[PDB]
């Protein structure tokens, strides 16, 4: 096509899409990892995680505003990528990289597990 | 803007 | 902080969210601009525009699947706009800038009214 | 990725 391009919209739609969910605006499931509880936007977490697409494609699933993830999944290791989801910021530290290549394994997030596997191999 |  | 950052991750975001627009994936309003529909999801209009922000911020209008525009508003400045907001790339026309920006202007989307102004000023 |  003819088109013109804005180069920070995408940047911009995330930023405002991360200050409605710090403000719990429009937030449409919760997702419980042990005892934690973690509001979202159902269409960022699809958007992100094979996972969540997964899920709220199914026609049963799509409706409800309560997942609970498998037990295994640390509550931290989970926080770093829902900041990541919002942000496109991976804060990534000795302490927490097992936790959080093996969630992002789990939520099939394929550009983090390739970072965490690049940053072990290193080390 | 630029051309995409 | 010590993050590291994914330079493609909003551009991607975004592309995922166009993909579950354009097969109807848990869009939850439709806007009405003369006799024309356009399904959309709440957030990403927010994102976009300051009177979608407005409006879905608003404790009663928050809760509308139906937002009927001005009818002043032409159907195709509305939908070059609305695929702007999901693509980052903006159809702008000799023949529809006019209709554009002023769509933009009600829309607020401020971003664009500039490059319509430009666009116009060197014509 | 990149050092923002
Ligand atoms: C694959 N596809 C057509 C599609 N459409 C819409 C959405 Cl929201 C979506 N998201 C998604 C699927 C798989 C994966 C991701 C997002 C990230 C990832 O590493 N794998 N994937
Ligand atoms: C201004 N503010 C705190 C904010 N938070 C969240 C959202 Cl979704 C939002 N969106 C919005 C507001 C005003 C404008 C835009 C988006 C685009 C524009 O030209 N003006 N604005
Ligand atoms: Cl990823
Ligand atoms: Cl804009």
């Amino acid at each position: 096509d003819s088109c013109i391009q804005f180069t920070r919209h995408a940047s911009d739609v995330l930023l405002n899409l991360n200050r409605l969910r710090s403000r719990d605006i429009l937030t449409d499931v919760v997702i419980v990892v042990s005892r934690e509880q973690f509001r979202a936007h159902k269409t960022v977490l699809m958007a992100c995680s094979g996972l969540f697409y997964s899920i709220f494609t199914d026609q049963l699933k799509c409706n409800l505003s309560v997942i609970n993830l498998d037990p295994e999944i640390n509550p931290e290791g989970f926080c770093i990528l829902l900041d990541f989801m919002y942000t496109s910021r991976l804060n990534l530290r000795e302490g927490n990289i097992m936790a959080v290549m093996a969630t992002a394994m789990y939520l099939q997030m394929e550009h983090v597990v390739d970072t965490c596997r690049k940053f072990i191999k290193a080390s | 803007w630029v051309i995409p």
